[PDB]
């Protein structure tokens, strides 16, 4: 759940139309 | 060897086309965009948080538990393209950690778990949010790295 929360850090802030 | 030879030729030509911004096929374009997105995701992740592989701790007896605990938390409240890239990068890191630990036996299993999760739990969202075509429009031509460097 360290790893996943801080994947969701990068992934949400990598996420792209808006 | 006939089909293995076609396969080798197609792999090489796909690579050389990709280097010039071209593509062998739509699938090759998806593969390339995902490779590039993974590279960039992993770059951002290791600069902010740690090398992902270094954080992983696997044995054959608990390998799925390790996979599921991360993937279920990643997508706990929904899906987006950034999280899909994270999912691929995590699976890659889990495979690298496995081989680091002399446990290549786990790589096939991880690939299967990833394909199953993609089919059952990511594809329904993908197919309502523009499909892999949209992924290529958004992430192809090394787009994520290009934006950061801009
Ligand atoms: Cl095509
Ligand atoms: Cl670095």
């Amino acid at each position: 759940i360290w790893i996943a929360q801080e994947l969701r850090r990068i992934g949400d802030e990598f996420n792209a139309y808006y | 060897m006939s089909q293995s030879n076609r396969e080798l030729v197609v792999d090489f030509l796909s690579y050389k086309l990709s280097q010039k911004g071209y593509s062998w096929s739509q699938m090759a374009a998806v593969k390339q965009a995902l490779r590039e997105a993974g590279d960039e995701f992993e770059l951002r992740y290791r600069r902010a948080f740690s090398d992902l592989t270094s954080q992983l701790h696997i044995t054959p007896g608990t390998a799925y538990q390790s996979f599921e605990q991360v993937v279920n938390e990643l997508f706990r409240d929904g899906v987006n393209w950034g999280r899909i890239v994270a999912f691929f990068s995590f699976g890659g890191a889990l495979c690298v950690e496995s081989v680091d630990k002399e446990m290549q036996v786990l790589v096939s299993r991880i690939a299967a778990w990833m394909a199953t999760y993609l089919n059952d739990h990511l594809e329904p969202w993908i197919q309502e949010n523009g499909g892999w075509d949209t992924f290529v429009e958004l992430y192809g031509n090394n787009a994520a790295a290009e934006s950061r460097k801009g």
